[PDB]
């Protein structure tokens, strides 16, 4: 059965003996599960010979070892004779006789495109719509998406799409991921004396060719992208195996006095009252703080948490790589960096390199932002609830960075500088669709002409743990018991689905009136035909999803005997 | 070597053939419209067998819609998919309430080894000359060879017109004289 | 095809505990986390390659390969016999290929 | 004129209780309920959500008399990305636009075995592998939040827009986009290699002396400054009779 | 080389003089802002008056390297460096420059490893046909500005010391004085290789008194 022995199979077949493909031999074996051979097996054991006459070849091993020998002899000879006749020819006629014959190989470099929509000739695009549609629509009340972007576990929208659709990066997607993850930096000038222009390894500064990027980095890219084990370095050393908590213990015997400042001692006195004794040391001026029997301490302990896996932005992703200054990175919550990168990368996808160009066309009061979040600056909330408790050093303005509307404020204060509407929705898992519902109405109401819509959320210890306690997220210890790897734990509409996989990042779209979009000559990725929200009904389970959005299909059917002339575009055109 | 590997909790069940039938049809439909599968390719007959083995009323309605709403005028590849589609529907209606069948229609290959000038060993699986179905493979097996000795012609449309070979799939060929007589 | 089901399981035919457990899992009821099945065929094709192992080289690998390719095929047939005997199944034999 | 176009082009179905908001939205561009060919499901990989969503879409299609045999193709982007809460729909939307412009419908590569309970929903198909279609006319995006936040959005293929304008307007549009696209590609590559895609504005487009003059004038627009080359408000173009 | 030199007051040398008094006398902190400020004026005079024009000039309209297609770059290279009168490249190093550029076009726009269409730079000795051959295989390159990486590569190639200095200014930057002044004397012997064959673009050395 073929599929090392294959090379001589044809040799054997010359003896009048049949070798089989896997398919042929499978067919033969399924011949033994036919009802008449099953009946036959139940009477007495059945010996099937599926050998193909190979028994009748005498001394098969010496016949087989011969056929190898002739094939390897003939190969190996012809190879040596061809290398010696090459070497003769080349010594007689010199190396200059094989120089005009020799040829040059062009190696591909990554030429990353922006994938603007392909615009068909006006003949072809006129055919798809009805003839009546021309001048029927008010283009001021048609909302189009002109740009979009995202920062997510697969990097940009470009790279996410390559992995969603084809499950493997192209050279262009592989270079973009290497650039995003900081494996490759660009270099233009002197590098080991010689002048070099192109990609270099970010660590070793060694030149890297675009062809080599995939062999050199793809394994590391796929390992540190997408849904994977939580990486403590990305989440402020958080480690779900060792989740730090504190247990209130009552002291049973007086502690060894420790040295603290005068303000720290009087703070210890004020808390513990008579259960502590603070005394000045005359020499140093520092105080001695002695906790007495009955005083309250907090001893750290480490709980082991069962949610080990998340959809994390690729390891090495840095807002510096996109040009955000350290003054902004140190100031804002991590989530705001996702939003700033999404918004510029959305404006670039709409061909708007300078947001102020929008103010050639619309008033500063006509560029809205309607993006929002479920939880907002959760790293700032940790700072102001947990890190401030533990008297860790936290910026004075941490509260401002916590607020869900703040990300949109930074987008205005750093990029857009508009006086347009600002209507930040909070929709939990449906925030982005509520954001579009709002953005559209903001435009149709005249209150804006361009709007930024989208959502963003970060992933952090506290939220991870609360989605755990609520049993919303997949228990990663159960998923391991079932042999699921991280890459197969988010399995929608599957029999064995057992909770969602948490992730982080942002997604932004630019929407505007079609009339304006055509006038600015921005790309138009699609039309937002409808956008609605809906609550469900009386209940007691806040997480429980319901059938409210069914309301978008509401239509009366008590009188449907004759077609309503209002649906017929030719009738509407005639009235216009 | 003797480390336990088995656990009940790692068992993966696959039974959603109702859903895969529709994906299998749709993927064939678009592969034919994009000219990835032609009216000669055997993979068109193989996929039409695997669709009929999953025939139910839901799938028939899926075919009826997607084929009836194919515009013939858009190209040769749309007229092809519409003709094949109409056949595949007739077939799927006939073999509704019929047990599904293991029916291999792949091209039976033989071994071929070749040594070029430079002594490179090339192994290819080349289509056999006398044998181009399984029916012919069974006849070839039944005759044996010269070394084994001690002391029919059925018209098929494989590799020419896949649509005509599909039209024949539900038709249970009656064997007048068995290959065991040859 | 329709009516078809495929159940992929991790398995080491080397292990007798896996062989017992596999057949126990197939024959157990759905209530106790089994399949509630009754085998009509067994195709024990599992095998590991042994290349360039002449008589004097027969060691651990060969003795293990032998356990997979003989001993535990007998154990696996024995298991299915004991499961069918347990449930008085005398008229539904399993075809061992 | 715009009011008439609004009354008969865009808002013809608002007063009418025989046309669903979902039907009218498509019907605007000449599409039917059959032309909504892809649904980008929330698809969180939770028992309750993935059943409810299927049931919801199934019951929308059934009521609006979607053709039997014509299921929407489900997309479950969250198999790859995970659920990022707020951002969930923003990603689903980005992918919907990518689907419209490609005619590629990605497969749920983690759809090992579709849940048997979902077979009752004839108007939904759950592919496990990417399908290159001849085209997608429209995509639904459903999101379900905590606290009863249900959402839907329909996104129509942009080629349905250009049917509503003249040849001269489309050709002018196409010319401006091709120019903008080139300048975008230039900006993008420069920004990528020199780590300056993001450029924080240091100043508003108006000086603090003109801030209240700009705000109060609805026709104030930026012009290219000759000195700096940057787009700014100029006192000449504020309350200008021109 | 920084020393006084007696040249016929042609339009080229009168520009040279103006730039000595207004641009090249400035300190190194005020050079780049002054070049950026005067960009449009400098470019207009280079193209009208000097033996080294602004390279990024597509059909008489001033541009930049970043706003030129690859086809526009390859065509302008042939326009400035290949002599139609003699039907030959003015310098083999210029033919190499143009050939190195066309290989970079194939590298940038090919999806897989392929054979170069320019196998030897001998094929450029008919350069119109070589350009057509390379921009028919890669017709995306006709409709796309230079990748930022290919701008840096082109400007790096212009600095190459082992070639005849390029007969054009390809960027206003700190090195503008070199691009303007380098290799300024051959043009009077070979007007066939100057833009309009215009003597008035060139530097001709001559004494004021001997000129009588």
């Amino acid at each position: 059965t073929r599929g090392a022995n294959n090379i001589i199979a044809e040799g054997i077949e010359k003896m009048g003996v049949r070798t089989f493909s896997q398919k042929e031999m499978a067919f033969n074996l399924l011949g033994l599960l036919t009802p008449e051979v099953v009946e036959l097996c139940q009477k007495s054991p059945v010996m099937a010979d599926l050998n193909g006459g190979l028994q009748f070849v005498p001394e098969l091993k010496e016949f087989t070892a011969k056929l190898r020998k002739e094939l390897v002899e003939t190969s190996e000879v012809r190879k040596a004779v061809s290398i010696e006749t090459a070497l003769e020819h080349k010594v007689v006629n010199g190396n200059s006789a094989d120089a005009a014959y020799a040829q040059v190989e062009i190696q591909p470099r990554a030429n990353i495109q922006l994938d603007f929509p392909e615009l068909k000739p006006y003949k072809q695009v006129k055919q798809i719509a009805p003839a009546e549609l021309e001048g029927l629509l008010d283009l001021e009340r048609v909302i189009v998406v002109t740009g979009f972007a995202e920062v997510g576990p697969w990097g940009s929208a470009r790279t996410r799409w390559e992995m969603e659709a084809f499950g493997e990066f192209s050279l262009e997607g592989c270079v973009e991921m290497a650039w995003i993850m900081g494996f490759i930096s660009y270099h233009n000038g002197n590098l080991k004396g010689r002048p070099y222009t192109g990609w270099v390894d970010s660590k070793t500064k060694e030149p890297v060719d675009d062809k080599d990027v995939k062999a050199k980095y793809e394994t590391s890219i796929l390992e540190h992208s997408g849904i994977r084990l939580i990486e403590p370095e990305l989440f402020n050393g958080y480690n779900p195996e060792k989740k730090e908590m504190i247990q209130e213990v009552i002291v049973e015997e007086d502690l060894e006095p420790f040295e603290a400042s005068k303000e720290t001692a009087e703070q210890f006195k004020h808390q513990h009252g008579d259960k502590v004794d603070i005394f000045e040391i005359p020499e140093t001026g520092e105080y001695s703080v002695k906790l007495l029997k009955g005083a309250t301490l907090y001893i750290p302990k480490a709980l082991r948490f069962d949610r080990l896996v998340a959809g994390q932005i690729p390891t090495g992703w840095n807002a510096k790589t996109y040009g955000i200054s350290d003054d902004i990175i140190s100031q804002v919550d991590p989530i705001t960096l996702f939003v700033l990168v999404s918004v510029v990368e959305a404006f670039i996808a709409s061909g708007i390199t300078d947001p102020y160009e929008m103010y050639k066309y619309v008033h500063v009061s006509e560029v809205g932002n309607c993006s929002g979040s479920g939880m907002g600056g959760v790293s700032a909330l940790r700072g102001m609830f947990k890190d401030r408790f533990k008297d860790e050093p936290v910026q004075n303005d941490i509260l401002q960075e916590s607020f869900i509307n703040t990300m949109s404020a930074w987008v205005n204060m750093l990029l857009i500088s508009s006086s347009g509407p600002i209507k930040t929705p909070v929709g939990a898992c449906a925030t982005s669709v509520e954001s579009v519902d709002i953005g559209v109405e903001t435009i149709l109401s005249g209150k804006a002409r361009i709007c930024i819509v989208g959502g963003y959320d970060d992933f952090q210890e506290e939220g991870s743990f609360e989605f755990g306690n609520m049993k919303a997220t997949s228990n990663t210890l159960e998923e391991f018991e079932h042999g699921r790897t991280p890459a197969e734990m988010s399995r929608p509409a599957t029999t064995t689905r057992n909770g969602f996989m948490e992730a982080q990042g942002a997604g932004i779209q630019i929407i505007m009136q079609a009339d304006l979009a055509l006038k600015m000559g921005v790309p138009i990725y699609g039309i937002v035909a409808m956008a609605a929200t809906a609550t469900d009904k009386i209940g007691r389970s806040v997480p429980a999803p319901g059938k409210g959005i069914l309301t978008t299909a509401r239509e009366h059917h008590s009188s449907v005997k004759y077609a309503s002339p209002n649906l017929n575009m030719k009738y509407r055109k005639r009235q216009l | 070597g003797v480390a336990t590997s088995f656990s009940r909790k790692k068992a993966r069940t696959f039974d959603s053939s109702w859903n895969w039938a529709k994906q299998s049809l749709l993927s064939l439909y678009f592969e034919i419209i994009h000219g990835v599968l032609k009216n000669v390719d055997r993979e068109v007959v193989s996929e039409a067998i695997n669709i009929m083995n999953r025939s139910n009323d839901a799938l028939i309605k899926f075919m009826e819609y997607h084929i009836s709403n194919t515009d013939e005028t858009k190209g040769e590849n749309y007229q092809l998919v519409k003709t094949l589609g109409e056949q595949l529907i007739e077939n799927c209606k006939q073999v509704l309430d019929v047990d599904p069948v293991y029916k291999d229609v792949a091209k039976p290959t033989g071994p071929k080894t070749a040594i070029d000038k430079n002594g490179n060993i090339t192994y290819s699986e080349e289509p056999r000359e006398k044998v181009r179905k399984l029916s012919q493979y069974v006849q070839e097996m039944a005759l044996g060879g010269p070394i084994t000795k001690e002391s029919m012609d059925v018209e098929d449309a494989l590799d020419k017109d896949s649509t005509k070979e599909v039209a024949s799939l539900p038709n249970k060929s009656t064997i007048s004289k068995t290959v065991s007589s040859t | 095809a329709k009516g078809s089901t495929l159940i992929v399981v991790p398995f080491n035919q080397g292990s007798k505990q896996d062989v017992e457990a596999l057949i126990e899992f197939i024959y157990d009821t759905e209530k106790n986390g089994g399949l509630g099945w009754d085998l009509d065929a067994i195709i024990p094709f599992a095998a590991i390659p042994e290349q360039g192992i002449e008589l004097e080289h027969i060691d651990s690998k060969s003795e293990f390969a032998h356990r997979i390719m003989l001993t535990n095929i007998l154990r696996m047939m024995g298991c299915v016999k004991k499961q069918k005997s347990a449930r008085g199944i005398e008229t539904r034999p399993a075809q061992v290929i | 004129l715009r009011a008439a176009q609004q009354q008969w082009g865009n808002d013809f179905y608002k007063r009418d209780p025989r046309i669903a908001p979902l039907r009218g939205a498509l019907a605007t561009y000449g599409l039917t309920i059959d032309d909504l060919g892809v649904a980008s499901f929330h698809g969180t990989s939770t028992k309750a959500n993935d059943k409810n969503e299927s049931a919801t879409i199934n019951e929308m299609m059934k009521h609006l008399g979607r053709s039997e045999g014509n299921p929407v193709i489900g997309v479950f982007q969250k198999f790859l990305t995970g659920h990022p809460k707020g951002a969930a729909g923003a990603w689903m939307m980005n992918g919907a636009l990518q689907i419209l412009n490609s005619g590629i419908i990605p497969g749920n590569r983690n759809a090992d075995n579709v849940d048997k309970i979902l077979e009752q929903f004839e108007y939904v198909l759950y592919p496990s592998k990417t399908l290159k279609t001849d085209g997608v006319r429209a995509v639904s995006i459903t999101s379900f939040g905590f606290g009863q936040k249900g959402g839907q959005a329909i996104v129509v293929h942009p080629d349905y827009l250009y049917g509503a304008i003249t040849e001269d307007r489309y050709n002018e549009y196409v010319a401006k986009v091709s120019a903008r696209e080139k300048s975008a590609y230039k900006f993008f590559h420069n920004g990528m290699i020199y780590n300056k895609l993001f450029v924080s504005k240091e100043h508003a487009p108006y000086t603090d002396e003109l801030e209240e003059d700009v705000y109060l004038d609805p026709l104030a627009r930026v012009s290219k400054d000759k000195k700096s080359g940057s787009l700014t408000f100029n006192s000449k173009n504020i309350q200008s009779k021109d | 080389m920084g020393e006084p030199i007696h040249k016929i007051a042609t339009r080229g040398v009168m520009l040279w003089k103006e730039f000595d008094e207004t641009i090249f006398n400035l300190p190194k902190n005020k050079l780049v802002p002054t070049l950026e400020a005067k960009r449009d004026y400098i470019i207009s005079r280079l193209n009208a008056d000097f033996q080294k024009p602004w390279f990024a000039t597509v059909n008489g309209q001033a541009r930049d390297l970043a706003t030129m297609t690859y086809e526009e770059v390859a065509k302008r290279l042939v326009e400035l460096m290949f002599i139609r009168s003699t039907n030959s490249w003015f310098d083999v190093t210029w033919r190499t420059f143009t050939g190195d550029f066309l290989r970079r076009v194939e590298e940038r726009f090919t999806k897989s490893k392929t054979l170069s269409l320019i196998q030897s730079y001998s094929l450029l000795d008919k350069p119109d046909e070589a350009i057509e051959k390379v921009f028919n295989a890669y017709p995306a390159a006709r409709e796309q500005f230079l990748n930022a990486q290919d701008i840096d590569h082109f400007l790096s190639m212009c600095q190459n010391p082992m070639q005849k200095p390029v007969p054009f200014v390809p960027v206003l930057d700190r090195r503008f004085e070199i691009f303007f002044k380098k290799d300024s004397l051959w043009q009077s012997e070979h007007l066939e290789a100057v833009v309009d064959q215009d003597v008035q673009r060139t530097c001709i050395l001559h004494g004021p008194v001997a000129a009588q």
